[PDB]
């Protein structure tokens, strides 16, 4: 996808990831694990949970159309009163397909772009300490224990 | 020792489209049509609906006798016609511009009866009935007819002093022969007027047979009008008028709706009504019907409009 991250060079999705929607597994003596990432993984949740709120409240204007009744000799009447109904309706049902899938493409790649700077700035705060593996990882280059692996998850490892 | 960015992934069936990709499966969505409805006419914020099951609009404005129940008047949110009301017109006839007449009193939320010429008035008989009518006449207007082998003219006036519009009617009578003309108004050629500051109307009749029709070969065009406050209404005739005796009063604005349907009706309330049931809902969209009314969402011809909200689910394994 445009950020490449997501079904990108991280391959794929973490099962064991309940919490949120990014976060980072470790591997060191004391075992492995993973846990989401707090902050941006609340700072997604507001941004979309507005969107939706803005969508719903900009779209759930309704517009209101009467069958109304036309006698014989107004045929013509009648015609030009369907278009407008007709029209109302195709336009109105084309601007909310259209926002819908558009707004999809945008909302998936904002989570990708979300993964993607969440992973750089590790790699920023790692600095030479570790080489990426190329999935998704950082292989460190000296020993790094559950304080360690916090240090790096809360952006205060040192040697950066 | 490693530390690895990564993201969830779920057990989710959620799928979502966009412009470049179909079925994108992503962890969390959000459905955004309402596609539920209850199968009912209900109240909506503005009241319960006029359900008019034997009498037609017209028929209630012209007070068809068969339409009694409702000469106490009522108020609604929207009108609903069932398709067993058959009694509108009962003596064979038209009403002139009867969409508009119909539009207008369905526009309103309520009606009330009020005399506009009472019985004594006229120096006429006006009892007149019909077999086509139940064996007796409309409550909103009387067939005058001659008394003693007389036919006087016929000169009434009534002046709205109510601060509000009358909605009134009156016909025009086309006997099938020039004996029964002369038996009814004493007179083959008469001439009828209906005017107030406003309106300026004559008629007079033409006698002959039409098509059959209630048993009748006669016929009764009907007419109405608005009387504003202030005005006044003024009618002279030497026969063949059908003179207005009751007008209506209408108050208020509705849905403005007249639904035709033998949906059922029930004790109940809702936020959005359309003729195929009610809907209750925060959704921005709904499926149900472009005729949707009340405190609705906005109708959209679709299936579904699902949301992305979480990220594309992408399976480990
Ligand atoms: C659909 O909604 C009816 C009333 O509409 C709105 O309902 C919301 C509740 O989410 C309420 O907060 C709003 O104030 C109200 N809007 C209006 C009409 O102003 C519900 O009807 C309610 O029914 C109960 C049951 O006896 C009655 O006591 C309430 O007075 C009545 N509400 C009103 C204000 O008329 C109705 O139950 C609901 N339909 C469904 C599917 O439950
Ligand atoms: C006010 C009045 O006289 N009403 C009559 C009515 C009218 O005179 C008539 O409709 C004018 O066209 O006539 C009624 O009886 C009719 C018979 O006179 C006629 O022979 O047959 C008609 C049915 O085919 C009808 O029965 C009527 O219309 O019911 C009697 C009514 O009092
Ligand atoms: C990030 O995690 C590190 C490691 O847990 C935290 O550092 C510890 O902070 C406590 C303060 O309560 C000190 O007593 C320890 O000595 C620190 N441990 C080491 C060796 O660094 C750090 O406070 C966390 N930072 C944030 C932003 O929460
Ligand atoms: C019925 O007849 C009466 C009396 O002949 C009419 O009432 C009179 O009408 C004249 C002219 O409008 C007035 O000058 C008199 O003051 C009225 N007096 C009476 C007897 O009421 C009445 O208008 C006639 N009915 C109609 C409407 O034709
Ligand atoms: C409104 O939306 C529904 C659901 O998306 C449309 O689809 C039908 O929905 C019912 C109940 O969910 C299913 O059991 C049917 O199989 C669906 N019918 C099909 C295949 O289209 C429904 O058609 C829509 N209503 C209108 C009037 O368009
Ligand atoms: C998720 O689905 C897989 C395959 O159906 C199943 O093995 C696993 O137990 C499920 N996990 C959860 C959260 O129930």
């Amino acid at each position: 996808g445009l950020f490449g991250a997501i079904a990108g060079f991280i391959e794929g999705g973490w099962p064991g990831l309940v919490a949120g929607w990014y976060g980072f597994q470790h591997s060191n003596d004391q075992g492995v694990g993973m846990a989401a990432d707090s902050d941006s993984t609340q700072k997604a949740i507001d941004k979309i949970t507005s969107k939706v709120n803005n969508i719903v409240d900009k779209m759930n204007k309704q517009y209101g159309i009467i069958d109304h009744e036309f006698s014989e000799i107004e045929t013509r009447l009648n015609m030009i009163n369907n278009k407008i109904d007709d029209q109302i309706q195709d336009i109105w049902t084309y601007n909310a397909e259209l926002l819908v899938l558009l707004e999809n493409q945008k909302t998936l790649d904002e989570h990708d772009a979300n993964v993607n700077n969440l992973y750089n700035k590790v790699k920023r705060a790692l600095g030479s300490n570790a080489m990426e593996d190329g999935k998704g990882c950082f292989e460190l280059y000296h020993k790094c224990d559950d304080q360690c692996m916090e240090t790096i998850r809360n952006g205060t490892y040192n040697r950066r | 020792d490693k530390i690895c960015i990564g993201y969830q992934s779920t057990n989710s069936t959620e799928t979502v489209d966009t412009l470049t990709e179909t079925n994108v499966p992503v962890t969390h969505a959000k459905e955004l049509l309402h596609t539920s409805h209850n199968g009912m006419l209900c109240a909506t914020n503005l009241g319960h609906p006029l359900i008019l099951d034997t009498c037609t609009i017209e028929g209630l404005i012209y007070g068809n006798p068969s339409c009694d129940l409702l000469l106490g008047g009522r108020e609604w949110s929207y009108i609903v016609e069932r398709p067993s009301a058959v009694n509108g017109m009962c003596y064979p006839g038209n009403v002139e511009n009867l969409e508009e007449l119909r539009s207008l009193f369905s526009s309103a939320s309520s009606y009330q009866r009020i005399q506009i010429f009472p019985d004594t008035i006229w120096n006429v008989s006006y009892s007149g009935t019909s077999s086509a009518c139940s064996d007796s006449f409309y409550r909103s207007m009387r067939w005058l007819t001659q008394k003693n082998n007389a036919y006087p003219i016929q000169d009434a006036q009534y002046t709205n002093n109510r601060g509000k519009s009358i909605l009134f009617m009156w016909g025009i009578n086309h006997p099938p022969t020039d004996t029964v003309q002369t038996n009814l108004y004493t007179r083959t050629d008469t001439t009828t007027s209906v005017t107030t500051e406003d309106i300026n109307r004559t008629f007079k009749p033409v006698i002959g047979p039409r098509p059959l029709v209630n048993g009748l070969h006669g016929r009764i065009d009907y007419y109405w009008s608005v009387l504003k406050p202030g005005q006044t209404l003024r009618v002279r005739s030497n026969g063949n008028l059908i003179a207005p005796w009751y007008g209506h009063i209408l108050s208020g604005e509705s849905h403005g709706r007249i639904l035709k349907t033998d949906l059922n009706s029930g004790n109940c309330v809702v936020q959005c009504q359309t003729e195929r049931g009610g809907l209750n809902t925060t959704l921005p969209f709904h499926n149900v019907s472009k005729y949707a009314f009340g405190n609705c969402p906005k109708y959209v011809g679709v299936k579904s409009l699902k949301l992305a909200v979480g990220l594309r689910n992408v399976p480990a394994r």
